[PDB]
């Protein structure tokens, strides 16, 4: 009979739980004790990026760690020399109602997305001088979220219709399809192999999903409410994520739990942006509040604030060399940190 | 991708003349543009300069206040014109395309030119005239009379090809960097001021002529460059 | 006296707030405030370079005390930041009336040059106007210096400098309030009114008397028309302690900034 | 810098006059977002996304409908939301004072107006004077309620009081809201224009500090 | 449906867990072996900053 499926569901609801809490001998705070503090951070700003004409929705920086793409509300793509300031190309939108943007690995290709529900390939390599679209991806019945490359040839997007999935952009085809989630989903992040992926959702949880294989192998949900930023760690074995919960939390693979939260009584708005610094030791996190916090990895202490916006964060990002930090606003400004 | 000329022939000494060139397939008015000619048993010369949007220009001395290098882009067309002409102006004329960015690389694509007949600079060197080459590998080198790397990181040095009976086209951009089409079996690298090109398996339709060319500052100044032979 | 001191100390005291507060916050940095900081400024510069010297000329008596070479130093300075802010204030009056009569037209070109070219056209007209002072009064003698102090003695150039700075910009604004007043003719309207009148009713009755007076003496006793212009001078002073207050403290932010 | 470096350079002039050129056409525009329920008469009020333009009174508008808990952010600087209402079933109209009270105190749209219309008031004057069905079953203030056809003034009039009553009730004095009734009519591009006049009026009353 | 569903929760059910001790000590060896290759926490020379 249907009604003994919620039966099995309750006794493995169960059983999930008593193997995570076995597991659970110390905690982080409890190792770290001993561990030298960070003190304090006094990061300043080096630059100021000028030419949007209205609230910018997201930033990426290439692999070179010198150039970086803005897309906002005014139409635009921006492609930046980030040393110089000097702006490299400018690209017109087909919609004005973009919500990501992604550099590809080579340098070769740009890609952006939002509420027209396709996701769209700039080549800027062409032999007529220009930059124009190779490829519009349709097949989403909702908004796209986040988008990243893997290479040249295959993409990663996720919706509001609840799903992601995996493209050839020669064949302008999906692959594959991962479905589980029963929020829209909002943010999307590759593990520094590329043979693994997560994401969070508005069912405040997040999933691990084999690309390979094509299929879900860990679920975490220590959230109370809907997530919107999430990164990997830089040795690929743990993750952040932040939410309209007003916290950050750790999560770990082999572990497989929660092992601290970032937050304070002083903290009461949203968190829109999460990113790790080279060694993993500093935690940065963007605000509704208008200013990035810098927290202690491991202690969970309190370092420094970047304060410079008079309006919202909403994109944030460090360079694979370790060496600077750049932060997007709804000022229509995108300041670079060091 | 193309660009024609139009112009050249016979001139009387003392006589003027235009020039003019069209693009088609690209994005003619983002381009910065050159001219640049040669004489009928010499190297190439830089004449001109033009930027995108028309707001700066540039000449040598040889033909500064004597020539007018201008552009007409809803039409996709490049004009020279010049006046005064001596037999000292009996030259090859050249168009070349330009772009300046981070990672771009300029003197990309050369029309095939008209030929006219009339009735502080840093001095570079090839050593070498000509050279006797197949399978083996060869090498060329250049040297500079003062540096070519910059406090910014780069090195503002160029080598181009010149096959028998054609216009001339891109090796090597910026000391290193391999132009786009070029066979993988080209190389080059060099300090601030000396510099080399090695070929390896040498070919067929490898045999031709070599130019070092800098441009860390105006003028821009070419080496004599260095034949090969079968 | 004490009065001419305490009106001095709010003079400052007004226009420091009102520049604290416009420098300070960020929700008040639009087009409109840059003008209110403008005029906050020649507030501020009378009511430094200027009053306290005419508390010390009533101190000795209306005997220039102090040296007497810059007799047209002290005059020119007076007029100068009279005619601006006077100026200022007929520019404000002109700008709301068009923002309230045709608003999205008004909304459209708020490329933030109308506020510069706002004020460098008054700063030019009320340096402009003070041409015939240093030019032909101060090499001469019966220009500035009456009979033991320090006073206008062109009758011909006051009459064209009340005629210029104070009677055109007196009809533009009744015209200008009329006008207003006629196409507000539903509850914030009548709030725009009320406050229209409040500001057009102070401007008049404490600048007025001031000059009609003063033009009295040219047309048409002698201690008489003296006497009464010795208090509608400190009167129109006063003038200038009321104006940051009265632009500014009808907004929430201005006062909420205030009693920071 | 270099000879490459001051083109570089020259290039990003360039761009940035392309950028702000194109910067003052746009701002030409008023921009407003279409809401509305299913069967509503949403896409002929004027006659993964929608778009439709029109030009009144030499101002020009560009209008917006989506094929909303998240989506809705982008949405935070548009000059009016339009809400379309339909007034023929009484029984679903429970649903539209659902949806109407959740785009009024969303926390990202706390200083737009909304310009509401009442659809449709054809079949709800064939309804009430056919007499078959009554609202009091529905909403039982109808029963008390009247007036301010002598039988259609009590409906229309008691069912436009149940969205701006909702509406009052928390407006916060920011932002205001606009009812019209609507049929085969054709007036309401007129209606919209000078609506949208007095919203940029009122916020050029507290940009000058009159209020 | 919830024939999938069940399934899931046996799969999640049936993967090998380590100690939080050692993933704990795991993450604390990183960033000791990578302390001196973050230039945020040890600030760079003044004039090794590209910025
Ligand atoms: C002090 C001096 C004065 N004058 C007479 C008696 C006593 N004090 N001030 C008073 C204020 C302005 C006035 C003025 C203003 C604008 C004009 O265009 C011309 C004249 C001259």
């Amino acid at each position: 009979e249907l009604d003994q499926l919620r039966q099995e569901a309750e006794q493995l609801k169960n059983q999930i739980r008593d193997a995570r809490k076995a597991c659970a001998d110390a905690t982080l705070s409890q190792i770290t004790n001993n561990i030298d503090p960070v003190g304090r951070i006094q990061m300043r700003t080096r630059r100021t990026l000028r030419g949007h004409l209205a609230k910018i929705y997201a930033m990426h920086w290439g692999t070179d760690s010198r150039l970086l793409v803005s897309a906002s509300q005014d139409g635009k793509l921006i492609i930046w020399d980030s040393y110089t300031t000097n702006k490299v190309h400018a690209i017109p939108l087909r919609s004005s109602w973009v919500m990501t943007c992604a550099y590809a690995p080579s340098g070769n290709y740009v890609a952006c997305g939002g509420l027209d529900n396709i996701c769209s390939i700039y080549n800027l390599k062409t032999r007529e001088g220009n930059v124009r679209v190779s490829r519009e991806l349709a097949g989403h019945t909702g908004y796209l979220s986040c988008c990243r490359f893997l290479d040249d040839n295959q993409i990663v997007t996720s919706s509001g219709d609840t799903t992601c999935a995996l493209w050839d952009i020669e064949t302008g085809q999906q692959t594959t399809t991962f479905t589980g989630h029963t929020g829209d989903v909002m943010s999307l992040s590759l593990a520094p192999d590329t043979r693994l992926f997560v994401s969070g959702a508005c069912d405040a949880s997040a999933k691990l999903w084999d690309v390979r294989e094509g299929m879900c192998r860990q679920t975490f949900t220590g959230h109370e409410s809907d997530i919107n930023a999430i990164c990997f760690f830089p040795n690929g074995n743990a993750f952040a994520t932040g939410s309209d919960d007003a916290t950050c939390r750790l999560f770990d693979l082999r572990a497989d739990q929660e092992l601290m939260t970032y937050s304070h009584d002083n903290i009461i708005c949203g968190i829109t942006s999460v990113s790790f610094s080279k060694s993993g030791r500093l935690l940065l996190a963007g605000y509704d509040d208008f200013n990035c916090n810098v927290w202690d990895a491991l202690k969970a202490d309190r370092a420094g604030v970047l304060a410079g916006h008079d309006n919202r964060v909403s994109c944030l990002g460090v360079t694979d060399d370790g060496m600077a930090v750049a932060t997007g606003s709804w000022d229509s400004f995108l300041k670079i940190w060091n | 991708v193309q660009l024609v000329e139009s112009g050249g022939g016979l001139v009387q000494p003392g006589g003027s003349r235009k020039l003019s060139c069209s693009a088609s397939g690209f994005a003619f008015s983002s381009f910065g543009m050159h001219w640049v000619r040669q004489a009928p048993e010499k190297g190439l010369e830089w004449v001109a300069y033009i930027s995108s949007g028309s707001g700066t220009i540039y000449y040598a001395d040889t033909v500064k206040g004597r020539f007018t290098i201008s552009r007409d882009d809803p039409k996709n067309t490049l004009f020279l014109q010049m006046t005064s002409l001596r037999s000292e102006d009996t030259a090859m004329y050249y168009c070349v395309r330009s772009i300046y960015y981070y990672g771009s690389s300029p003197f990309d694509f050369w029309g095939q030119g008209t030929t006219l007949t009339v009735s502080s600079d840093i001095v570079m060197t090839q050593a070498t005239s000509s050279v006797p080459v197949p399978g083996e590998s060869v090498s060329i080198s250049c040297r500079s009379s003062k540096s070519l790397l910059h406090s910014n990181g780069n090195t503002y040095l160029y080598w181009f090809l010149q096959r028998p009976g054609q216009s001339p086209q891109l090796l090597i951009y910026r000391m290193s960097n391999l132009a786009s089409g070029v066979p993988d079996r080209f190389s080059g690298s060099g300090s601030g001021t000396a510099f080399t090109l090695t070929i390896s398996r040498l070919e067929a339709e490898d045999v031709g002529v070599y130019y070092c060319m800098q441009h860390l500052e105006y003028p821009l100044t070419f080496g004599a460059g260095t034949k090969l032979e079968l | 006296a004490l009065l001419t001191a305490v009106v001095i100390i709010l003079t400052i005291a007004g226009n420091i707030l009102v520049i604290m507060a416009v420098s300070l916050e960020k929700k008040l940095q639009n087009a409109t405030n840059y003008f209110l900081m403008s005029l906050a400024i020649a507030d501020m510069l009378l009511g430094f370079l200027v009053m306290p010297v005419s508390m010390l000329t009533i101190l000795y008596g209306y005997r220039w005390p102090l040296p007497s070479k810059l007799c047209a130093v002290w005059i020119y300075l007076d007029v100068l930041f009279s005619t601006a802010s006077i100026m200022h204030l007929c520019a404000i009056s002109l700008d709301r009336y068009v923002a309230i009569q045709n608003p999205i037209h008004h909304s459209r070109f708020n490329s933030r040059t109308k506020a510069f070219l706002k004020i460098i056209a008054v700063w030019t007209i009320s340096v402009g106007i003070s041409m015939p002072i240093p030019v032909f009064g101060l090499q001469d003698d019966s220009k500035v210096f009456k009979e033991g102090s320090c006073l206008l003695a062109d009758d011909n150039f006051v009459l064209i400098g009340s005629f210029v700075s104070f009677f055109i910009p007196l009809t533009i604004m009744v015209i200008t309030y009329f006008l207003t007043i006629k196409s507000l003719q539903i509850s914030n309207e009548q709030k725009a009114c009320k406050v229209l009148g409040i500001v057009f009713f102070l401007f008049v009755v404490m600048w007025c008397p001031f000059f009609i007076t003063n033009i009295m003496a040219v047309i048409c006793n002698e201690d008489v028309i003296g006497a009464l212009l010795n208090v509608f001078v400190w009167i129109g002073y006063l003038s200038s302690a009321v104006n940051p207050l009265v632009y500014t403290l009808f907004n929430k932010t201005y006062r909420s900034a205030f009693s920071r | 810098v270099s000879a490459e470096d001051k083109a570089a350079a020259e290039r990003s002039k360039m761009i940035d006059k392309n950028l702000r050129e194109d910067g003052e056409k746009a701002r030409r525009t008023l921009r407003l977002l279409l809401l509305g329920a299913d069967n509503s008469g949403k896409s002929t009020i004027v006659k993964g996304i929608f778009e439709t333009k029109f030009q009144v009174d030499k101002v020009n508008f560009h209008m917006f409908d989506v094929g909303r808990r998240k989506w809705i952010q982008c949405f935070n600087d548009v000059t009016a939301i339009i809400f379309v209402v339909d007034s023929s079933d009484y029984n679903r109209l429970q649903e539209a004072l659902n949806d109407f009270k959740s785009i009024w105190n969303n926390r990202w749209l706390r200083t737009i107006s909304v310009i509401l219309f009442l659809n449709k008031q054809d079949l709800l004057a064939e309804k009430v004077l056919a007499g078959k069905s009554k609202i009091e079953d529905y909403f039982p203030e109808f029963a008390r309620y009247t007036t301010p056809d002598p039988r259609v003034t009590r409906a229309k009039y008691f069912i436009r009081k149940e969205f701006v009553d909702i509406s009052t009730a928390s407006g916060d004095g920011r932002h205001i809201c606009y009812p019209h009734f609507t049929c085969v009519d054709t007036e309401n591009a007129r209606r919209i224009f000078n609506d949208c006049k007095d919203i940029i009026l009122q916020m050029n009353l507290r940009e000058y500090n009159l209020v | 449906q919830a024939r999938k569903l069940v399934e899931q929760l046996k799969m999640e059910a049936n993967i090998d867990r380590i100690k939080v001790s050692k993933a704990a000590a795991d993450l604390m060896a990183y960033c000791e072996a990578h302390a001196k290759e973050d230039p945020l926490l040890t600030p760079v020379p003044a004039s090794e900053n590209p910025f």
